[PDB]
RNA sequence: UAAGGAACUCGGCAAAAUGACCCCGUAACUUCGGGAGAAGGGGUGCUCUUUAGGGUUAACGCCCAGAAGAGCCGCAGUGAAU
RNA sequence: AUGGAGAGUUUGAUCCUGGCUCAGGAUGAACGCUGGCGGCGUGCCUAAUACAUGCAAGUCGAGCGAACGGACUGAUGUUAGCGGCGGACGGGUGAGUAACACGUGGAUAACCUACCUAUAAGACUGGGAUAACUUCGGGAAACCGGAGCUAAUACCGGAUAAUAUUUUGACGCAUGGUUCAAAAGUGAAAGACGGCUGUCACUUAUAGAUGGAUCCGCGCUGCAUUAGCUAGUUGGUAAGGUAACGGCUUACCAAGGCAACGAUGCAUAGCCGACCUGAGAGGGUGAUCGGCCACACUGGAACUGAGACACGGUCCAGACUCCUACGGGAGGCAGCAGUAGGGAAUCUUCCGCAAUGGGCGAAAGCCUGACGGAGCAACGCCGCG
RNA sequence: UACCUAAUCAGAAAGCCACGGCUAACUACGUGCCAGCAGCCGCGGUAAUACGUAGGUGGCAAGCGUUAUCCGGAAUUAUUGG
């Protein structure tokens, strides 16, 4: 259950080591995120150099989490950390790799790229 | 890289490295025992002694170990006996 | 001094501070460092492209050229020949020399060059100044 | 064959079976021709440390004895 | 092993070649041991060659091996003769 | 008390968190005393082997402390309170 | 004797002092204008940047088992494999390194060494497997795992054997030395020949040669606006392990050790023979050739091996680049060419093992981007137009 | 492929820089402190051997100049040698 003012890992080599949320998109009043919702965020530790750099104003999506997701058949998939990824504006991400396991509710958000560049699909 | 000298090399340090350790430790079994059996002074130290001294010399045969090390190991174990 | 004073303190000659500095120095855009080349010319874009007025003993319009060379060196250059075809974007080579009544100016463009044409009437003195065996 | 020799004085005798010698030599300079003096300290062995510091002893170089020594205590001479 | 070989020694088209003892993993003309002697096989008619007689006798003994046409310059002063005489 | 951690609020008010002892480390700045417990790290249970120490002494024995090993057990060993 | 040139410029004019500049010789040079030839050389100095594609390390069927395959019993091949040797050489680069790295001179009574040579003594007796092959499974490759057989100069167990180790008596400090007289325990092969033996495989001792290892004196950059550096540090006592001495490592003792004769720190750098310049003294430099060192995408580690902690070997981590059926896999041009990039700037994706050298083989032979030659460039020297 | 031997043709094979003094090589024209040159001294303001061109000259020549760096000249770190 992702809220603003919430800090996250980031999971990707773009720069960002790692970000806090200010808004979750989609809704009026809509206060909360899970994986495969989009965030917007601030960055607060960038690596030295790296295409993203510190204090910028990015679109994210949320690839693990602690709380986590409970799926049709009465599985859940929960998480150690929570963690996100950057993005192009067309669900495309930012760095050229990924690190970390993914879930797999991300294949339906289209998000293909991140399940593609992904080490674990879950 | 991949030479096939070089891919068969692989296979036979394999094959001598299993050989080599099996025999070593076989040797550091016996010159464990030989020396607990003189600091104790059991019955059977003079045999496990000269079964230390065999597998020491057999090795040092097969360069698993130098020969001068075989000398070392092999003074010790006399001089204490 | 007395020997011994020799001894304790061997002659120390002076350092030779060397003309045109900027030819001396390479870049390693890898590890973004500056090296030491000794380079016989450099080459660079012109970044402007003007005329200055000389010393006070002498009076003539000298065009010259503002070069930032293969380092992160941005030196001023003169452009010998009574012609140039040089604006903006325009990449040169530079050699030493320097101008004495432009202060500031302390290398030349090299003219029958990449991308510098030399002059167009020259008819002695050609292997200066650029420009081929007229027919 | 022969190990070096060397003379020199005993300037420290704080470590049990070692002392330190000074071994005073000359050397020229090379542009100005005028020798200079200069000394080099030598660490030795002697098993039973019969030198006190200011004797001037005899020191042979030896084998490796640990990380520093490699000379012996050949002769003790003076009595200072 | 130790090899009694050839340094080639000429310029383009034009060799000459010193008699060295070497060992086997040096470079050809690299390092070396000894020299024997010189063989010029571009000189008039007969390519000359020159050999001493108490360093070659002595690395023959010590096991020294000449190589293929080393054994024929030996050959022609008689060296690898007397080397077969003292059994 | 799930997940988040000052987004509450005039203000982190209140609450939460550190806390003991032992070892190691400790900056700028200074009126040279301090800063300072600065900061920041690590350990603490139990049993056995071993064997220094000095205290009363005639000695047994009684006190109060050390060091090195080898184990054992729990989620947690200044297992609570301060 | 074989070797030493100056000139311009401060002033109204002068003599000093003093700086600046020029005339000379050079370069792995580049650029501009030109350009006929030949012979010797030289040719990525920058990004130790990243690499498409070809080749750069194999050989021995006389060590031996093949589904072997197959002339004609089958010559010959190695299809494939076990085994031996080689892959630690040769070739490349100068990143790191201010150090016993390098040069020079020594020492090791503190040291290892396959092949090669010589001398001796030998090479006895048994055993169990497994590659290959057949047949089942897996897996997308890479590959992996089951059963059933088969050899060897593959492996293992006993016999015997030294100057091997233990205990014995008969110098230069640690000693060295060769007699003694006991104890334990240390091997091996066959192949192809000729009438039992020859050749070349072997094993053990010695020596020689070769190649390595360690220690030491001296020499070897700049900065003091870098002054105090270390705590295995420095010495000792034990133990371990190393081819070997040694704080090399570990415990316990003591407080030691280095330093204005420049400890330490920072920056820079492969070192040398040698090259350029100079009358010389000196100053600068470390392209090509040769000796030594270090490195192999970055970083750790060991195995095999006489020798590696290994450029075209192994394992792990990292950064990249590629394949994947997403579970997993593959790679390393600072070898020769060559491409991209950087730069002012540096070449053919050539021929051959004909010679010399190297590996392997009894040899014929095979491999060799070492090397011998060709291609390009006035890049240089020389010679002729 | 060097290389040699026969024919054949002066035919297919020179450029670069300088010329004020250092420093070998001077005149005319154009411009007129402009355009420009320059290593230094410096030149160019209607009669420049200093700028551009033309003739001539001189230095080299399959090369000639410029730039980059080192030694010399520099006795300008002087030990030789302040």
């Amino acid at each position: 259950m992702i809220q603003q003012e919430t800090r996250l890992k980031v999971a990707d080599n773009s720069g960002a080591r790692e970000v806090l949320t200010i808004k979750v998109l989609g809704g009026s009043g809509r206060k909360t995120a899970n994986i495969g919702d989009v965030i917007v965020c601030t960055v607060k530790n960038a690596t030295p150099g790296g295409v993203v750099k510190k204090g910028d104003v990015v679109k994210a999506v949320i690839v693990r989490t602690k709380s986590g997701v409970r799926r049709n058949d009465g599985s859940y998939i929960k998480f150690d950390e929570n963690a996100c990824v950057i993005i192009r504006d067309d669900k495309g991400p930012r760095g050229t790799r990924i690190f970390g396991p993914v879930a797999r509710e991300l294949r339906e958000g289209n998000f293909m790229k991140i399940v593609s560049l992904a080490p674990e699909v879950l | 890289a991949n030479i096939k000298s070089a891919i068969k090399r692989v296979k036979t340090t394999e094959k001598a490295e299993a050989r080599n350790i099996s025999q070593k430790s076989a040797m550091r079994t016996a010159v464990k025992n030989a020396k607990t059996a003189v600091s104790n002074n059991a019955d059977n130290k003079n045999e496990l002694v000269s079964l230390a001294v065999k597998l020491v010399d057999k090795a040092a045969q097969s360069n698993l170990i130098h020969s001068n090390k075989a000398d070392r190991i092999k003074s010790q174990l006399m001089t204490a006996n | 001094p007395t020997i011994n004073q020799l001894v304790r303190k061997p002659r120390q000659s002076k350092i030779k501070k060397s003309d045109s500095p900027a030819l001396n120095k390479g870049f390693n855009s890898k590890k973004k460092k500056f090296t030491d080349l000794n380079s016989p010319q450099k080459r660079g874009v012109c970044t402007r492209v003007g005329t200055m007025t000389p010393k006070k003993p002498n009076s003539a319009l000298r065009k010259y050229a503002r070069v930032r060379l293969s380092n992160n060196i941005e030196i001023n250059a003169y452009i010998p020949g009574i012609g140039h075809n040089l604006q903006e974007h325009s990449v040169v080579l530079v050699r030493g020399g320097r101008v004495k009544d432009l202060p500031g100016v302390r290398y030349h463009i090299v003219r029958g060059a990449l991308d510098t044409s030399g002059v167009d009437g020259r008819r002695q003195g050609r292997s200066l100044y650029g420009t081929k065996k007229p027919k | 064959n022969d190990r070096k020799v060397y003379v020199g004085k005993v300037v420290s005798d704080k470590m049990d079976k070692t002392i330190t010698v000074l071994v005073e030599t000359y050397k020229t300079h090379k542009l100005y021709g005028k020798r200079v003096k200069y000394s080099k300290k030598y660490k030795t062995h002697d098993e039973n440390n019969s030198a006190k510091l200011g004797d001037i002893v005899k020191i042979q170089e030896t084998r490796p004895l640990s990380a520093t020594k490699r000379f012996r205590l050949v002769e003790i001479v003076e009595e200072s | 092993a130790v090899k009694i070989r050839l340094t080639r020694l000429g310029s383009k088209r034009n060799p000459f070649y010193r008699i060295v003892v070497a060992d086997a993993r040096s470079p050809r003309d690299g390092r070396i041991i000894e020299q024997i002697g010189t063989y010029n096989p571009t000189s008039a008619n007969a390519p000359e060659i020159k050999v001493d007689e108490a360093l070659a006798l002595k690395w023959l003994n010590d096991g020294a091996k000449p190589t293929d046409t080393v054994h024929n310059i030996l050959s022609k002063e008689g060296i690898m003769k007397k080397f077969d005489e003292q059994k």
